[PDB]
């Protein structure tokens, strides 16, 4: 059914692979990892962050308004 | 990590600390005079400790194994013959025996009419077997450990 | 008063992640509880055998339990009878029932102190601030007689008379029994009473942290090996045109 | 010849875990699903070792739990990993559902519906388990939420008398809650088997949302060691949450004994219910609040019919990504508000939060989908 | 349990009113005494089994709530035990405090013969013979 | 347009197992007992679920909770005696199930037979701890006798028995863990029964002739569905007449007394479905030998596929082995009777003879009779 | 409690708007001559007098 052997139909594609026993598991870890982390967060930060920024704003304003409301009126 | 977590889970099902405090309850003193049977609440059972003299032990040494109701001679069950340790539980109904009574001067069951032997055997009565003797280890003679 | 003062953070000896309790302070706090706090408060869930190996030795806790009468029973004649205590006995209740405790304490019920730093927001900080925060009532508010003003009690009206002052008891090890020292010792003992597993938990957590810091890069390295067969893979295309 | 493909018991394991084709590009989020299964086993195992000492009686439930902590060997460890494993179970469950929403995994409608059945079952199981230790918060939370479940006219009062087994929460309720709390994880395990069975007819989804049949890899050894690494990371988080902060997520008011005449100043459920609680009290009508809670949890079931884009994942939809993260932010605000008392300004914030939650799920996301469809010159 | 079986609710309420039951503790913090309600169980004669063994000459009188379901023969055993109190045969020595009932195992019961001719006056004009009393109490114990 | 019976996946599974399953046309009423065992398992789950809603595993409040179920819970007597007599009916169905397997050569489905052997072990353990649960005199004393008998294996017996007890005797820790284990174990039984059905549906079913029944096979629906409904309703007739008319004949009366560690009963015997094995453990005056003999009696029931020496599967055409089989069945009956009897003259010699005859028939006499019958049919 | 008629007139003179919890006092009791109520202090269960 959904086993290997009849999943799709691919023609004219060549793939090259190495052994895991003769290539490094951490090939240029920091020197190529830090720029891709900055690239990924630069691609996603303007979609993710400002809702949580306004969450922090509402949280602080609600705490301040609650402590003001418990405070009496001289 | 696997050995530690499996050993902790197995050791959780072992006897807990309240059970350990309620299993080696009685650490006896020597506040028992020569000849007196006294009672303890050990493991939910009456435990009898009585001092004995060698005159009565030699008198009870003439009880043969062949004519016993349940064969158990009066020489091997105690390492110290002057101190005797019994369980005060009837095998017939679950009553308490009272010592130094009868023609033999043994234990007597007031529920029942049965006269136990002073060593703990059923001398006369319809109790099918004797009074059981627990396990006990010997420190210095002021202190005996039961368990 | 609806607004409530919060207790501050005190720099406890066991405040840190790997710092255990101070067992000498547990011993002194148990002495404080036995001499002072056991008159009105109960610790039904803690026994005398729990003190062995923490702050007292075997014969010490045996004597400290033997100096307590425990109502054993029923007797063979069918009655209750007083007996000297033993190591398997729990701490004795001050009252046989909560309503007698209410009758002896002006209606208010003194709570059981086995979990009282696990049941309050602040914990031992709250207990220290309650015991050391007694003061005369401010103006405007005039509270009822037999009540006491405590700004850390919620509602600021406690039915407990202040039990702590300088030299309320003695210390066998030679410590100045001041107000703050006694309150700190009894707060340490209450933290031990709520969590008897605290030091063993922190030791097991230290072993957990070291073992996980060893195990995570190695398992990550295994993942990077068995996936680095795929992450260096290159694909090509050969269209026939 | 080989037992992996011909033996009828090993054939199932080979078809589900060894030679199963999986997408080659799935991120760490997919590991959460296997983590959920692991949490289930952990809970069940730890639950069994709580059941060897727990006594379901109102006189001796709190005392039995204290005896587990103080006298049973390592019993404090088992109790606190059961509690924090329930919390970790709900964390992994929430991230599993968020993965389902973001990457368009609700188009597997049978898998999605067996999922929301599983979610209902685990919420009820955690509820009755929290009632079980019989503290102040257990008794009062059970009384509050079951009494508001009684709000249906002519039907709800007989149902609440039948659920309680009496006039209010008592020993019959505690014992039947123990029986239900024990038996519900096995229906949960069987439903997870059906969940996986309904998944495996079509294969997993990928973050791009495309047909991954052009490039698929076997589950072994890749996702085997990936899920092992996820299990190790989860056990780091769980054992840090037990051995260092055992009651940071807990509530201290559950450590007093249940006094039926001691109403606490605040009454809350656990944190993983709290958002629905803040949708519950956002409406000043009891039928409206309970029915709104039902819609707030069944809008996940309504979700596969609210999909309008010709794409599937949100990876190439930035506006709907923004609306999704506003929805997650709103859910966080709802959790905080449900933690808070019913005062100013929490009532208006909770009302606007629930209104925006239902508006974002129901209205705004199909509008954003059709806007992006028109924007990509296809509609 | 007696309403709808043997008595009406006012009759059983009056029967329970003559009962005097331990309850409490009150506002002052101690035991007190009240007349019984319908939700009051049947009163124990002794507070604990040790006083029961002490008063009844060693032997413990058992709880007769399952005694027809805890004996072989059922209520035939109860009827035979209550009506079977006879003198011991020749040779056997009966100890004081024990009575010869051949249906009790061991034939030496600690129960005195509790019934005889006209031991209580029935409220329905029934002859109070010992066999009638034994049959009635055996039927009641079978119900119980 | 498609067929939702054969394309929808769980509908495909139930169509494979229950509707369009090719079953033999000639299977007798002995083939109804697997479904009877399944529905009696379901009855046990439902009745125990409703029993555990009021039971409290605590030595001060277990017998009183049982009486509260009997006398205060509405129809609690009905559910409780349904549970107990359903355990008895369950073991009746198990015995007839294994007898069907032994007579008709069904043990050559080897993995199905071994999964069944594991099911039988789990069910016997579950019913043992369930009988411990009401905390009567017989429950406590039978648990005590069984575990002190388990303590005879060398160098690990005392440690294992004190680990099982949770202490140095049977007490409240044992009662609570026995409630937990009794609650959990039938779900493992249900999963192993699913595996049982998996292996059987891979290997096909067996007919009383022992021949290849694929020449004449019929669908399961509606034939064996209506036959199973008839069998289930007959089993409900027997179970409900034994609940409503004779509720206390398969138990013992002194389980209606509270547990007393001081008083011991004179006749300490387990439930009736253990009694034959009880006779085996009294057939040897050595405790380790008795424990070993019990477990290898059930293990030679497991080893039965390896002893098949005949060239015919079922005992339809083999009368000498039929006579030996019925001698074995009557030997099991007197093993049950001897286990229900005290250790007295003349029950020791009769129990020893019954045990040695049982093991001689299972081990030695039946394959020799198969060889004799093959010689008599001119096979070899 | 068997109340008194002066207490009945005083509590019937109580304005609805000046009370903390909005509930009518005439509709609080069925019979105006008796008071039947839970005697539990809503803090923790102290017994009032
Ligand atoms: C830090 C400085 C180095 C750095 O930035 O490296 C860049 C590097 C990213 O560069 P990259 O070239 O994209 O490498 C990623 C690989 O493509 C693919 O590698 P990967 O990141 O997909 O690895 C698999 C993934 C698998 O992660 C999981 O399965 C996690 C699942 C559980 C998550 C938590 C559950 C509970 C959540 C409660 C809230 O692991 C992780 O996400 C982190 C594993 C950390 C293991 C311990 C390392 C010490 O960072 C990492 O790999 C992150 C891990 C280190 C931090
Ligand atoms: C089912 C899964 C349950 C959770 C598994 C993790 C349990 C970790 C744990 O607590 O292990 C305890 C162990 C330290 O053991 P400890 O008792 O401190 O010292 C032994 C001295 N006899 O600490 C450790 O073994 C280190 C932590 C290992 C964490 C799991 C790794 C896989
Ligand atoms: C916080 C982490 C945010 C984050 O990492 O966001 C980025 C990622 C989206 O990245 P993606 O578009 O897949 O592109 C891959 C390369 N950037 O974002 C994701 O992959 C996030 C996908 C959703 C998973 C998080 C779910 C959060 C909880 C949802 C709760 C609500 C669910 C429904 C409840 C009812
Ligand atoms: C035209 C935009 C141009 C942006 C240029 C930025 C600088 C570009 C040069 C430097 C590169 C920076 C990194 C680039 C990231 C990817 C590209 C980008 O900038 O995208 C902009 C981003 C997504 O673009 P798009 O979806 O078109 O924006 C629609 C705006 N809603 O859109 C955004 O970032 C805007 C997100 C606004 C979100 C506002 C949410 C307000 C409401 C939150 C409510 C939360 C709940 C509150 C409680 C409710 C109940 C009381
Ligand atoms: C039972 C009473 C006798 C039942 C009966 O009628 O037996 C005879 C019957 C003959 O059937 P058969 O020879 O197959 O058919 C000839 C043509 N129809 O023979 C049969 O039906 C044989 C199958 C009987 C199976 C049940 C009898 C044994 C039950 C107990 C087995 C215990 C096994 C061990 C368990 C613990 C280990
Ligand atoms: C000699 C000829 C056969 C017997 C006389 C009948 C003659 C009939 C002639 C006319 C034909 C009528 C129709 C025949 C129908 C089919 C044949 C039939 O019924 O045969 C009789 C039958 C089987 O006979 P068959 O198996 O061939 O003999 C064994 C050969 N070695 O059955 C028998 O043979 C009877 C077997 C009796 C076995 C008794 C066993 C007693 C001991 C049991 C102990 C059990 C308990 C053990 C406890 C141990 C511990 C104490
Ligand atoms: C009899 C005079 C007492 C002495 C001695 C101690 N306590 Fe007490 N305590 C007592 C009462 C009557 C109450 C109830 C107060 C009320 O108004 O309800 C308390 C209360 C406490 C509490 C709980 C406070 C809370 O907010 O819940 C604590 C933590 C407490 N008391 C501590 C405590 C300690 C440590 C004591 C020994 C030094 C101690 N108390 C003594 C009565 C009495
Ligand atoms: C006080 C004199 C009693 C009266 C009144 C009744 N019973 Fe009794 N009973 C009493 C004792 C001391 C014992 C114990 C005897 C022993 O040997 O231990 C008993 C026992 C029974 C039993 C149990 C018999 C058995 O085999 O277990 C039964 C069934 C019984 N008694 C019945 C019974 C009835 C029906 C009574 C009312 C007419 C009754 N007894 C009164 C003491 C006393
Ligand atoms: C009881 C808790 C749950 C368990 C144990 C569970 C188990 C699993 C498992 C093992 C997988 C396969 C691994 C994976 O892809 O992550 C999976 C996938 C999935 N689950 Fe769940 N699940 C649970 C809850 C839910 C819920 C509540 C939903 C519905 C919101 C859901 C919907 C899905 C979907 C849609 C997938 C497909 C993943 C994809 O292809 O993108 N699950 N689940
Ligand atoms: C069959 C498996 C399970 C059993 C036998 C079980 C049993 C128990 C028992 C006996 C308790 C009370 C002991 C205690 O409170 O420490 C408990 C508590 C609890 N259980 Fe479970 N449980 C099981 C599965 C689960 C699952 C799957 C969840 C998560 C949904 C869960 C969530 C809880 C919670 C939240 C508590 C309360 C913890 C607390 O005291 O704060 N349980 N469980
Ligand atoms: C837990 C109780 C058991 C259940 C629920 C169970 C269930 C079933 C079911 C449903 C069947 C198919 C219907 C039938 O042939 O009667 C079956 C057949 C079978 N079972 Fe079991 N079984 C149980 C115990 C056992 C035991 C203890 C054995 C081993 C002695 C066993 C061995 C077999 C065999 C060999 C068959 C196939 C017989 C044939 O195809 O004719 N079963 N079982
Ligand atoms: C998971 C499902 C089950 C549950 C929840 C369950 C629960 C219980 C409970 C609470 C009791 C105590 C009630 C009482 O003894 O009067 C009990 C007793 C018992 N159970 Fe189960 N049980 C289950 C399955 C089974 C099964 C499969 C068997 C074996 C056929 C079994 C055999 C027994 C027996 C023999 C008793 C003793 C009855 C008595 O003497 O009163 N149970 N069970
Ligand atoms: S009951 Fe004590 S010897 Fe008979």
């Amino acid at each position: 059914g959904r086993e290997f052997g009849n999943l799709a139909r691919i023609r004219h594609v060549i793939s090259y692979s190495l052994s895991p026993f003769e290539q490094r598991a951490f090939p240029s870890y920091f020197s190529k990892g830090i720029p891709n982390v900055l690239r990924r967060t630069r691609e996603r930060i303007l979609r993710v962050a400002p809702p949580f920024v306004v969450v922090y704003l509402i949280y602080t304003w609600g705490n301040q308004e609650f402590e003001q409301s418990k405070r009496k009126n001289p | 990590a696997a050995k530690n977590v499996v050993s902790q889970f197995v050791s959780s099902m072992s006897a807990s600390a309240d059970v350990l405090a309620m299993s080696k309850i009685e650490i006896k003193l020597s506040d028992i005079p020569e000849g007196k049977n006294m009672a303890f609440k050990w493991r939910g059972k009456p435990l009898f400790v009585r001092h004995r003299t060698k005159k009565e032990i030699d008198q009870e040494a003439a009880v043969e194994v062949s004519q016993l109701r349940d064969p158990q001679h009066d020489l091997d069950r105690v390492k110290k013959p002057e101190w005797v340790i019994l369980i005060g539980v009837c095998t017939h109904l679950g009553c308490v025996p009272i010592a130094n009574a009868g023609d033999f001067g043994g234990y007597y069951c007031p529920c029942h009419g049965s006269h136990y032997d002073a060593s703990g055997r059923i001398r006369k009565g319809p109790a099918p077997l004797n009074l059981e003797v627990p396990a006990y280890e010997f420190t210095s003679d002021d202190v005996v450990v039961v368990g | 008063s609806d607004l409530e003062l919060h207790p501050p953070s005190y720099p406890w000896s066991h405040r840190g992640l790997l710092s255990s309790l101070d067992h000498t302070s547990i011993r002194r706090g148990f002495q404080v509880y036995k001499q002072v706090c056991s008159s009105c408060h109960s610790m039904d869930y803690v026994a005398y055998r729990h003190l062995v190996g923490v702050c007292y030795t075997e014969e010490e806790a045996k004597a400290l339990a033997e100096e307590v009468e425990v109502q054993d029973g029923p007797n063979d004649d069918g009655e209750m009878f007083m007996r000297p205590g033993k190591l398997s006995d729990y701490f004795p209740k001050p009252y046989p029932n909560p309503e007698a405790a209410r009758a002896a304490n002006n209606g208010a019920l003194p709570p059981d102190l086995s979990y009282i730093v696990r049941a309050r927001h602040g914990g031992e900080d709250y207990v220290f601030s309650l015991l050391t925060g007694y003061c005369e009532p401010p103006t405007g508010v005039s509270l009822r007689e037999g009540l006491y003003f405590n700004p850390y009690f919620p509602g600021q009206a406690i039915g407990m008379a202040p039990p702590i002052y300088t030299e309320v008891l003695e210390y066998d090890d030679g410590t100045p029994a001041t107000m703050s020292q006694v309150a700190k010792d009894v707060a340490t003992f209450l933290r031990w009473a709520s969590e008897p597993e605290h030091d063993h938990r922190k030791r097991m957590g230290l072993k957990m942290l070291l073992m996980m810091g060893l195990l995570l890069p190695l398992t990550y390295a295994m993942k990077r090996h068995k996936w680095s067969v795929l992450k260096s893979r290159k694909l090509a295309y050969r269209p026939p045109k | 010849t080989n037992m992996r493909k011909t033996h009828p018991l090993f054939k199932i394991i080979n078809h589900s875990f060894i030679d199963l084709p999986a997408p080659s590009n799935i991120s760490s989020w997919w590991n959460f699903g296997s983590l959920l299964g692991v949490c289930l086993m952990v809970q069940i195992i730890t639950g069994l070792f709580l059941a060897m000492h727990y006594t379901s009686d109102t006189m001796t439930a709190f005392s039995s739990v204290t005896h587990i902590c103080r006298d049973v060997n390592y019993g404090w460890l088992i109790r606190y990993m059961h509690a924090n494993g329930a919390s970790m179970f709900f964390i992994c469950l929430f991230l599993h559902v968020g993965r389902g929403l973001y990457y368009g995994s609700y188009t597997f409608m049978e898998t999605w519906n067996i999922g929301v059945l599983l979610l209902f079952a685990v919420m009820a199981t955690a509820f009755m388990g929290y009632v079980l230790p019989w503290g102040q918060m257990s008794f009062w939370g059970a009384t509050v939420i079951t009494n508001l479940l009684s709000a249906i006219p002519y039907i709800g009062t007989t149902l609440v008398e039948w659920i309680w087994g009496g006039f209010s929460v008592d020993k019959a309720t505690l014992t039947r809650f123990f029986a239900f709390h024990f038996i519900l994880p096995f229906i949960i395990a069987a439903l997870a088997i059906v969940h996986l069975l309904f998944l495996h007819e079509t294969g997993s989804n990928n973050p791009t949302g495309l047909n991954s049949d052009a490039d698929k890899i076997p589950f072994h050894p890749y996702y085997t060691i990936k899920d092992i690494l996820g299990i190790l990371i989860m056990f780091l988080i769980l054992m840090t949450l037990v051995l260092f902060f055992p009651d940071m997520l807990g509530d201290p008011d559950n450590y007093m004994p249940a006094n039926p005449l001691n109403t606490p100043p605040h009454i809350k459920p656990e944190w993983y219910f709290l958002f629905a609680y803040a949708i519950l009290r956002s409406i000043p009508n009891k039928l409206g609040g309970v029915l709104a809670l039902i819609l707030s949890i069944l809008i996940l079931a309504l979700m596969p019919f609210l999909h309008t884009s010709k794409q599937r994942s949100l990876m190439f939809r930035p506006i709907t990504q923004i609306l999704y993260w506003i929805l997650v932010a709103n859910l966080l605000i709802l959790t905080w508000i449900g933690g808070q008392p019913v005062e100013h300004p929490f009532i208006i914030i909770g009302q606007l939060a629930s209104i925006s939650y239902f508006s974002i799920i129901l209205i705004l996301m199909p509008i954003s989908g059709i806007i992006e469809d028109k924007m990509l010159k296809l509609y």
